[PDB]
C-alpha cells in the first residue's frame, strides 16, 4: 500500500506530491517488536538443535563432553556447530571446509586461558583444538534459573478473562553456540587474513570490528552475541588499575 | 544501641565477583499496539525520571538582528530558492520522521489528526 | 542453639558463589559469612573445611597439611554440601575468595573483585600462546574429517513451542556469565594476567558490529 | 505582484531567523550541533532562542523573554514523543523544554529533493534545514500557546487531538497567527 | 465501582485492568463524555485530601519533568 | 493493628508536633497490587 | 585535517577512522548539495595525481 | 576574464589567511615557530586559528569557535602519523589536536 502527501503554498494553486510506500514503515515496526527478535534468536537456536538431532546428537551436550573415551562425538559436534555458524554467515555453502583435523585437550598444561576452541595450520591441513575440561566446566556450572531479568497488565486482563528440553539444556546449547561463534570469528580472520593476523587477533580482539564490518556487516545476518549489550559489573572501578592520560585519534572501537 | 549497630553491620554487603550485566540494545516494543495517549503517559512517566538541566540566558531581551546589509544579502542568496520546494521538503521530512517514530514505537498513526495539524492554512484564508 | 537448616542453606549459597560453581547473583551480606562459618564449625564432618577457611584470617598462615585421604574426604564433604566436577582447584578458589572476603573491611557497598591468587610462573597471554601452543601441536589429532540443515517446519514449530516459555534474556545472561567465569578461572589458574580490556572490547566489538 | 509580496514576506522572515541564529554565537551549523550530544548547552540555546523568536513574531509587543529554561535532551526511544520532537510547558512558572535529539537529527539529515568576492553562500539544504527547525519549534510553540491560553488540560488534549489548532485559534488573533510561517503552507495526507 | 465498570464496558477488559492499578485514567475516560452530558459526581461535592500527604509521599519523590500532566 | 500501632507509638521519640503515619507491619509474602489482582482474581472466578 | 574533522562530525568517529585509511570518503561523503560549501576550500582549487613511470 | 576572477578568488583567500596570521600576534615566521620546540603554545595557536579560519570559510554563518583545545606536539617518529601531520577530533565535546612538528618543519 502507498500513501500520498500534498503540499500547497499560499502563492498559487501549485501542489507538489510525494508517494510513500508503507512496506518500509511496516518493516521498521516489525523490527521494533521484541517478540520478533526473540523469535529470530529462538528460531536460530531451534535450527541448531534440529541440526544436532538429525546427526543423532540428541544426548545432552554436557553428557557428550563428559565422555572422555568417545572423541568422535565431540569432534562431530564442534564441526557441526562451526558449519552451522558458517552457513549463518554465508547462506550458500552447506558443507564446511572439506578437510580438517581435531585434537582434544584434557590438560591445563596445554590449555589456552580464554579460547577453548583454537585453530592452527600444521603445514598440511587445518587443525582444531578442543579444550574438553573447559567446555565441561562451562556446561556443568549451575545456572540462575529462578531469577527474573528486567507485561503485568496483559496478564491481569487474561486472568480476568516431544523431546524434553529443559531450560538448562537450552542454556547449554546457547553457551556452546556462542563459544563456537567466537572461535569462528577467530577462524574467519585466520582464513581470510593469514596466520599473522590470527595470532594478532588472539591477543587483541579489537581488530574484529575492522576485519568484520568491511564484509560481514553488509552481507550476512546479525551475530548471536549482538542480541544483548553485555557489560562487566563495576568495570570502571576494576579498570582503574590501568588508566591512561590518553589522546585517542584512532578510536576505531567506541 | 549495640544491637542496632550489629544490625547495621550484619546487613552490610560483602565482596562479590563481577558478573556480566545485560542491557537492552533497542527499546523493543511489545506486540499489542498502543494509542498516542497511552504512549504519551508512559513516555512522560519515563521523562519524569530524567535529570533536567538548567539553562541561563545572558539577558531577557529577545534575540534579533536589524543589520540591513546582512538581511538583504541573505535574502538575495536565498532568492533563487523556490518556496514550494523548500516547504515541501520540510513538511515531508517532518512527516517521514513522525511516521518512522510511530512505526518504531508500535503506535497507531491517526491520519486525521496529522491533517488537522495543518488546517491553519484555511483558517487564515477564510477569516 | 542455632538453626542448622538456615545456616546450611546460607553456607551452600555463599560457597556456591565463592567457588564459581554458579552464576546466581544474590547480594550477600556479612550475616551469610557469619552463618557459613558457624555452620562449618558446628558440623563435625566440615571441621576440615572450617579450619581451612579460618586459617585465611592471617595472610602469613597458609593451608594446613592434609594427607591424601583427608583431601579426598574434604572433597566429598564439599560435594555433599553442594549436592552436585569438584576438585582441588575448586578448594583453592574457595580459599582465595574467603581470604579476600575476611581481610576486607566492613563497608556499606558490595566490593566487586576478580579472581586472583590461586595456583610461581607469572606469565602473560602471548608466552602462554607460544608455549602451550606447541604442547598442542605435539599431540596428534584423534579424528579426521574429509551437512544436513533440515528446515522441517513442523519440527521447528515443536522446538519453538518447547523453547518459547524460556526467558531468552536469562539464557543469554547464564551463557555469558558462564563463559566469563570459565575464562577468568582459566586465567587465574594459569597464573596469567586477565586483561578485562580485551574481554570488554569483545562486547564492544559485538555492539559496533550490530549497528552496521 | 501580490504573490511576490507574500514570497518576500516569507523569505524575509526566514532571513531574520537566519540572522538571529547568526547573532546567537554558534560554533557549528545546526545539524552539526544536533549530532553533538556532548554539548547540550548549545542545542538548548538554539531551541530556546527559536522559541523566543517565534514568541516575538506572534506577540509583536513582547520584546524580552524569560532567562531560564529547564531542558532535557532526549536520547533514547523510550523517552521520546513521536510527532512532537520539541515540547514546551511550564510548572511553578518555570519554562520546561524537551528536545528529541535523534528525531531532529534524522529530520535534518534526510536527503532533500533538489529538482561578489567574500565567498559567502548558503546552500539549499542549509536553508531548508533552517525552515524545518523553525517549523518544528513553531509547532511546539503552538502547543505552548494553547497551554498558556486554555490550561494544561487543553494543552494535554491538544497533544492528542490537533483540532484545537483550528477551534481554539479564534479569528480575532488570525492576524497574529498569520505571522507564523507554519500558516503559509498546507500539508495533507491522502490514502492511495 | 460504577466508574470502574463504565471504563470496563466502554473501553474493554484491558483498559479496565489498567484502571484498577492506575485510577488516573478516569479523568481522560470520563471527561470526554460524562463531563458535558451527565450530572455532578457525589465524590466531587467536597475536595478530599490526605493529612500530611507530602510528608508521607516524601518516600517516593522524583526529580521530575512533567510534559503530559493530564491530572493536576 | 493495636499491637503495631502501640509499638510504633512507643518507639517514637517525644516530639512537639503529631506524627502522621500509615498502617504497616501487620499480618511473609510481600506483594504488590497486580499480583494480588491476578491471584485473588481467579480465586474469585473459582467461586460460583 | 579539517576535511577529516568534518567527516568525523558529519558521519561518526567510525567514518572518520575509515576515512583516515580510505580517502575515497572525500568524494563519496562530500555530497553535491554542499559542493558550493566545499568549493570555498583552497584544497579544491587544484589536482595532484601520482602516475607510475 | 574568468580565469583572472578565479585567481583573484584564490589569492584574496590566501591574503585573508595571511592577515589573520598577522592579527594572531606572531613573534616569528611560521617555519621559525615550527622549529621552536620550546614554545608549543604558539604552534598550537597557529594550528588552531588556521582550523578556525577554515571552519569559517566552510561555514560562512559560523562566526565564533571553541576557546579550548587539547593538543600534543609530536616529536618522535613512533608517535607520528604518516601523511597526516595534523589531526583533529574531539572526545567528550573537547577538541583534540595532534601536530607532527618534524614533518611540518620538513614540509616548510
Amino acid at each position: 500500500n502507498k500513501v500520498r502527501t500534498v503540499t500547497e503554498i499560499v502563492n498559487s494553486d501549485e501542489k507538489i506530491q510525494k508517494t510513500y510506500e508503507l512496506a518500509e514503515f511496516d518493516l521498521k515496526n516489525l523490527s521494533s517488536l521484541e517478540s520478533y527478535e526473540t523469535l529470530k534468536i529462538k528460531l536460530a537456536l531451534s535450527k541448531y538443535m534440529a541440526m544436532l538431532s538429525t546427526l543423532e546428537m540428541t544426548q545432552p551436550l554436557l553428557e557428550i563432553f563428559r565422555n572422555k573415551a568417545d572423541t568422535r562425538q565431540i569432534a562431530a559436534v564442534v564441526f557441526s556447530t562451526l558449519a552451522f555458524i558458517h552457513n549463518r554467515f554465508h547462506p550458500l555453502v552447506t558443507n564446511f571446509t572439506n578437510k580438517m583435523e581435531f585434537v582434544v585437550t584434557e590438560t591445563n598444561d596445554t590449555s589456552i586461558p580464554g579460547e577453548p576452541i583454537l585453530f592452527t595450520e600444521n603445514e598440511g591441513v587445518l587443525l582444531c583444538s578442543v579444550d574438553r575440561p573447559s567446555i565441561v566446566k562451562m556446561l556443568s556450572r549451575e545456572f540462575d534459573t529462578e531469577a527474573l531479568v528486567n507485561n503485568c497488565n496483559v496478564r491481569i486482563a487474561k486472568t480476568f478473562g516431544d523431546f524434553s528440553i529443559t531450560e538448562v539444556e537450552a542454556t547449554q546449547y546457547l553457551t556452546l553456540l556462542l563459544t563456537v561463534e567466537h572461535a569462528y570469528l577467530h577462524y574467519y580472520i585466520f582464513k581470510n587474513y593469514g596466520v599473522f593476523e590470527y595470532c594478532k587477533s588472539l591477543t587483541d580482539h579489537s581488530l574484529f570490528t575492522n576485519k568484520l564490518r568491511s564484509t560481514m556487516s553488509t552481507k550476512t545476518s546479525n551475530l548471536l552475541l549482538s542480541k544483548f549489550k553485555f557489560t562487566i559489573e563495576d568495570f570502571d572501578k576494576i579498570n582503574s588499575n590501568s588508566v591512561t592520560s590518553g589522546f585517542n585519534i584512532y578510536n576505531f572501537n567506541k | 544501641i549495640m544491637r542496632s549497630s550489629f544490625a547495621r553491620c550484619f546487613n552490610s554487603p560483602i565482596m562479590r565477583y563481577a558478573k556480566i550485566v545485560l542491557l537492552q540494545n533497542v527499546a523493543l516494543q511489545r506486540d499489542k499496539r498502543t494509542t498516542l495517549e497511552e504512549l504519551l503517559i508512559e513516555r512522560g512517566e519515563k521523562i519524569q525520571m530524567l535529570q533536567p538541566q538548567q539553562y541561563i540566558n545572558s539577558g531577557t531581551e529577545i534575540p534579533f538582528c536589524d543589520d540591513a546589509e546582512f538581511l538583504n544579502r541573505l535574502l538575495k542568496h536565498i532568492d533563487p530558492y523556490p518556496l514550494s520546494r523548500m516547504y515541501y521538503n520540510a513538511a515531508n521530512t517532518m512527516f517521514y520522521t513522525t511516521m518512522e517514530n510511530y512505526a518504531v514505537s508500535n503506535c497507531k498513526f491517526n491520519i486525521e489528526d496529522y491533517n488537522n495539524i495543518f488546517k491553519v492554512m484555511e483558517n487564515i484564508r477564510k477569516h | 542453639l542455632i538453626n542448622m537448616r538456615r545456616y546450611r542453606n546460607a553456607a551452600r549459597k555463599l560457597i556456591h558463589h565463592y567457588s564459581l560453581n554458579s552464576t546466581s547473583s544474590t547480594e550477600y551480606k556479612i550475616s551469610d559469612v557469619v552463618m557459613t562459618m558457624i555452620f562449618l564449625l558446628r558440623s563435625e564432618k566440615y571441621h576440615s573445611l572450617f579450619k581451612l577457611l579460618e586459617t585465611t584470617f592471617d595472610d602469613y598462615t597458609c593451608r594446613p597439611q592434609m594427607t591424601q585421604v583427608q583431601t579426598d574426604t574434604l572433597l566429598d564433604a564439599v560435594r555433599s554440601l553442594l549436592e552436585m566436577t569438584i576438585d582441588l582447584t575448586t578448594v583453592d578458589i574457595m580459599r582465595s575468595s574467603f581470604a579476600r572476603c575476611f581481610n576486607s573491611p566492613i563497608m556499606r557497598y558490595a566490593k566487586i573483585v576478580l579472581l586472583q591468587n590461586v595456583a610461581d610462573k607469572r606469565t602473560t597471554l602471548e608466552e602462554l600462546l607460544i608455549e602451550r601452543g606447541e604442547k598442542i601441536q605435539m599431540l596428534q589429532p584423534q579424528q579426521y574429517i574429509n551437512i544436513p540443515f533440515c528446515d522441517d517446519a513442523e519440527f521447528l514449530n515443536r522446538l519453538l513451542k518447547h523453547i518459547d516459555p524460556y526467558p531468552l534474556s536469562r539464557m543469554y545472561y547464564n551463557a555469558a556469565n558462564t563463559m566469563f567465569y570459565t575464562t577468568m578461572e582459566n586465567y587465574a589458574v594459569s597464573n596469567c594476567k586477565f586483561n578485562i580490556e580485551d574481554y570488554n572490547n569483545i562486547f564492544k566489538v559485538m555492539e559496533n558490529i550490530r549497528k552496521h
